């Protein structure tokens, strides 16, 4: 909702309160998973080309006794756009290799989780200084680049560590060193085309024997394709890499390749049916493991919108994922689960 | 020599049983795969109870214990502390005060605890409590009387860390004070000290349960809460400070008499009622077709009405003693079955939603002690002679 | 009979008390939305707090009770056990020991209780601990004397398992021989036996708090921690078995004297100084005014100085029995106003950072017990003859 | 005056005593950088801990405590209640009881606590447990015998919340009536409730230490669990109702004789085995070279045979009074050394992995008692007459 227009200043502030509720046999997903988001995106009008912008979000977890509060922020990042050359911002954002991925990361509850949040630049994570040229300065309508840089995040501080350590650090699953990476996409009437490549410094702390997938420099190489128009989304992506997957706990995948596609259509009076296949599969994992799938899903759901403000979904996620001892140890879940939402949002 | 609780632990413990439920209930089904690193959101499923019970008649081998244990069962069976094996059957049950009554099928030789009374308690006193902690067996610590509330729920240092709440409370001349319960429903365990019911408060509801089949607690048939939930918020409540209906219940004296989601109770029979808590209690300090006018906020509503039995104690297999939830309706004016199943194995044999039965078979059944004072002593030729209000039918 | 601790208990519990504490703080301000799964890293809050008190002088209506239940209250309410209810003042406190001094305004018929020297206790001894656990009221439970420090806190097992360190700590002859903390700071709970503060040290810190208005405890202004800390680490420090001066505050003797961060302070009067722990402790064994020479550690320096009163225990809103943080100056060299604040509702009244006190809006007010005690015998015209060092002026 | 335990703590606390070990042991490698949002899945490394004994004879400093404490050892030392201090060498451990015993190095003036007789226990009676919580230091609690197992541990409410598992169980006239333990291996700390091995078995299982070099208790050497594991599953297992062969120990009688995982037993000389656990505790009730003949299930197998010391409770570098894992090896024939290391500072003495030691450096050495009897006596010249089944060398 825009709370505030006046003198070329605007805020949004926007949010959304989903009561939702998971069934699964895997008890650890079961029951409440009742949520809160909050955010604004505010824009400054500098000059006729100048803009200056910041946006914050924020989740807060609906799913908690009062004793406990589980929160954290998504993003927070503050910007300057030029018209018809660029825009740079800094911040914590989403890794330039979601500008691709996220195409395939529209399901109603599950989806997008061949990668995770924290995890090199595939998804949200911590000082990201972001360049983004649009149309190619306004001479090529659709085709959009970035190029992006992140700053290493190592070892907490104040806990005996004697290296690798930053004022924000963190556990070894969620580290990166010094990263690099870019994306091209092209979208000409319904159809986009696009492509991305990381390559992040693994630190010290993720290659030690504690954790399979040790190398030297975490890399992603990802292709996507999208269509959508006449009330008909399809997009799917495939992706390559290399000591970046995380494996669940046991560390990460010295290969993996990962694959997501969705199909969608939205009915006139207000229904929209959704079926994805997700998967997984790690390649030369170690310690015996092997060749393995990681992840491999068929997610079937709908939504339907009373309005832009109001909806409800259900969403199936049938786990082809076999109980095995790979699975155990890395505590990947491999039980069906359906969710059931019910959001306002504004 | 030296001082020691041995020698009245033995004159007591002959009255303190194990119990070992065995049933099953209705859980959701598993969906797979199973992902740890996704927070979401019929079939029976047998599961496994156990906990202690206090011999309370020996001759009828009538033992009290926690509704939390026997709640659902299939097989109760129970453990003397001398090792012989019995069966039981339910009795009674009483989920408010998580008290429940059992009756060990062929008894023979039992001794019964002696009870005490529950008023002449004081807070220095001392205390002892016996319990199956973590099922490794009969486990018994002391302390003294912590708070006596003054519903007088008996407070106890005589708890134990972690472990769930035991049974019997007794004091230092071998006598039953209090029974301890659990304060933490659908779980069992304990907040850190003990809460027990009174001796005196066990056995007034143990006797409506032999005497009448459940315990006479008329309900107002309402159901909400404070005024702090998010719905007082999400429908903005006018003038915060009572009792908040979130829904009046079906078939209920509220819904027959007259109330409306919505309305703030702010008192009952001309006294304030602050929350709902304040009235799910005053309400419980009346038995069934008792007369209760109260106040209610719209813009300015208030009625009068006149309440019946609850819906939480219930009986179930036990009334015939075949196998298949009646209740009693109102004073002794027969037995009113309620809400059926799907397996219907009752439904089966002609009964609905609402069918009275005060025929005893043949005689009078004004209640469910006496209907299963029949069905009990006569087990040869069975005809209900059930009446649903018009349909007086009698079926086998 | 039966033995039972009722009798002395009917002795002792009109002496305790029942705490409800009502006050603000500062918090931060909430950034929305709200993520759970994003582990991140000004305006008044109320808050409300509750814990128990034991009245130590019946006619000045003067109550012992926990730093942590009173500390931030901007009104405190205290409910004697028969039920009578009164208001309450600040009239002390001291973080260090967690004891605080309250009394109560307009006392009428009340009850004190008898102290026990402290210094008489043994380890097999029999102890009764009375508080408000979980805000349900006023539980007693016992236990017996675990360890007798040797500062002396005294450790006993009559404690409560996920409950909030009470208050009085009674032998069996109802007499107060500690008051139960909680050493888990900005916390109250216990780690899971409970810790109390002696009564013969509850006896000598209450009279301080009464007589000068804070206890004379000087500090050596330094802050700091171990050498195991990430700055000892991050700083690299040569010989490392001792205090880690982390900062030197300012306008401190520390300060003053001269001392710089870094240095590692070995010895205090001659004796080693192992741990930041052992001199926190050792100058705690110092009253203002007092002089200790300590050698210090940077290539080997060390020096010697004198100890001002320390900043923890301070008064705020009570001095002026009116509404508005001041403390002691050394000696009795009147009262030393310290950091004013941004509602300044006393800076506005012309008192700055760092304006003493000697006129008794008149008299001699070489100390907050005396201040205090005319700003409540002549409530009607007021000019306080502050002196912040040169500045001579008069305020109303 | 006041009841008070004092008096008898008096007259027990000297034999009361506080252990601190030093040792190291075998962590794995810490992988880099650290990712706390990613579940994954040699060098030595000095811990540090902490523990309380009990003096159980004066003359030849011999404490009693628990083997969670002294386990993995470099360096134990022992503070008397007084404050003296001394150095104390292990003498004996067994795993299992979680039961250890140590000897000060050269003692003086010391006290022994009298042991009472564990056979004589009752419920009610009193019991007072004594040792150090949370490394603060000595602290007594009081309660009362809640179980009576009838192994016979002993189960008491005299624990401590979150604290680990102390030390010693005295009754009400300061005799040792049990030593308490961690049931929570390899970790120390409570479930809940107090359990502590039956003086009468610490003083059986302490002699054994002291005449033998350890404990008497012959090993089937298989290793295994229920039926349940996934493994019983993962190769489906026909008739579930007995203790699952995950394995057959190398070396062992089991394996000697004859036996292959899988097989699950079902009884032990006639009797029904219906778990791993009533196997491991059956077991443990026979002494070395017994002879007991199991039935095993695979289509309907079953064999006799004779066990050997297990390898649980064995010796390391206490033997020779210099040092460097040997245990004793069926009746009083020797001492077998089992699987030596990787520093080899004894292989390199000319010791292989089965060479026994009948040989006293001279003498006769049919255990361990003996041998270390000898290399206590003359420090001097050492000829170990070793043979190791055939080849009998004379090393230094």
């Amino acid at each position: 909702a825009e709370v505030y227009n006046k003198d070329g200043n605007k805020l949004d502030l926007y949010g959304k309160v989903d009561g939702l509720h998971y069934f699964s046999d895997n008890k650890d997903v079961d029951g409440d998973q009742t949520y809160m988001r909050l955010g604004f995106k505010g824009e400054t009008q500098v000059t006729d080309q100048l803009t200056g912008y910041g946006q914050w979000e924020y989740q807060i977890q609906g799913n908690s006794a009062e004793n406990e509060n589980n929160s954290w922020t998504r993003v927070a990042f503050a910007g300057l756009k030029f018209q018809d050359v660029g825009s740079f911002d800094y911040g914590r954002n989403y890794g330039v290799v979601y500008d691709v991925t996220s195409w395939t990361d529209v399901l109603p509850e599950f989806g997008g989780d061949t990668y995770g949040s924290d995890n090199f630049m595939q998804q949200r994570g911590n000082g990201f200084a972001t360049y983004r040229n649009t149309d190619f300065f306004g001479l090529v309508d659709g085709l959009n680049f970035a190029v992006q840089y992140q700053g290493k995040n190592g070892n907490p501080s104040g806990e005996g560590f004697t290296s690798g350590v930053t004022n924000n650090g963190r556990d070894a699953l969620r580290q990166n060193g010094d990263g690099v990476g870019g994306s091209i996409t092209y979208d000409y009437e319904g159809f986009g085309i696009g492509g991305a490549i990381s390559s992040s410094k693994r630190t010290d702390a993720q290659n030690t024997a504690a954790y399979i997938g040790n190398g030297d420099r975490a890399e992603t190489y990802t292709g996507g394709l999208k269509y959508d128009a006449n009330n008909i989304y399809l997009a799917a992506q495939y992706t390559q890499t290399y000591n970046a997957t995380r494996v669940g706990s046991l560390g990460w995948a010295n290969k993996a390749q990962n694959f997501e596609a969705v199909a969608q259509y939205q009915f006139d009076f207000g229904l929209r049916p959704s079926l994805a296949y997700l998967q997984s599969k790690g390649k030369n994992l170690g310690r015996g493991y092997d060749d393995e799938d990681i992840l491999k899903y068929v997610d079937v759901g709908a939504t339907y919108y009373f309005n832009k403000n109001m909806s409800t979904y259900v969403d199936y996620k049938i786990n082809l994922l076999d109980d095995n001892q790979f699975t155990r140890d890395a505590g990947i879940n491999t039980d069906n689960i359906v969710a059931l939402g019910l959001v306002y949002q504004f | 020599q030296m001082p020691s609780l041995a020698p009245m632990l033995e004159k007591v413990m002959p009255s303190v049983v194990s119990i070992n439920v065995e049933g099953s209930t209705t859980v959701n089904t598993p969906r797979m795969p199973r992902n740890f690193q996704q927070f979401f959101g019929g079939q029976q499923q047998k599961f496994m109870a156990l906990g202690s019970g206090v011999i309370i008649d020996a001759d009828k081998g009538y033992v009290v214990t926690n509704n939390h244990v026997v709640d659902n069962a299939t097989v109760i069976k129970v453990q003397l502390s001398d090792g012989r094996k019995f069966d039981a059957k339910m009795v009674g049950k009483d989920p408010r005060s998580d008290i429940a009554l059992i009756q060990i099928q062929n008894p023979k030789n039992l001794t019964a605890i002696k009870m005490a009374d529950s008023d002449a308690l004081r807070v220095g006193d001392y205390t002892v409590a016996i319990g199956n902690p973590f099922g490794l067996g009969e486990t018994v610590t002391s302390g003294i009387v912590s708070a006596l509330g003054r519903e007088n729920f008996i407070q106890t240092d005589a708890a134990i860390n972690r472990g769930n709440s035991g049974g019997a409370l007794v004091n230092l001349n071998g006598e039953l004070i209090g029974i301890n319960t659990a304060i933490l429903a659908p779980d069992g365990g304990n907040i850190g000290i003990g809460f027990a019911i009174p001796s005196n408060m066990v056995k007034n509801l143990t006797s409506q349960m032999v005497e009448y089949g459940q315990v006479k607690r008329g309900e107002l048939g309402i159901m909400g809460t404070e005024l702090n939930s998010e719905l007082a918020k999400a429908m903005k409540v006018d003038a915060q400070r009572g009792a908040f209906v979130s829904q009046v219940l079906p078939n209920s004296s509220a819904a027959k008499a007259g109330i409306k989601a919505g309305d703030v109770i702010t008192s009952l029979n001309g006294k304030p009622i602050s929350s709902f808590a304040a009235l799910r209690a005053q309400v419980g300090t009346m038995p069934v077709g008792s007369k209760l006018t109260l106040g209610l906020l719209r813009d300015g509503k208030q009625v009068n009405v006149n309440l019946e039995l609850q819906q939480s104690s219930q009986n179930q297999v036990d009334s015939s003693s075949i196998f298949n939830e009646m209740s009693n309706k109102g004073k002794d004016q027969g037995v009113v079955v309620n809400n059926v199943k799907t397996g219907t194995p009752a439904a089966q044999i002609g009964l609905k939603k609402g069918d009275v039965i005060i025929g005893a078979n043949q005689q009078a059944v004004k209640n469910i002690a006496e209907l299963r004072k029949v069905l009990d002593s006569k087990p040869s030729v069975l005809a209900l002679n059930i009446q649903r209000g018009d349909s007086t039918i009698y079926l086998l």
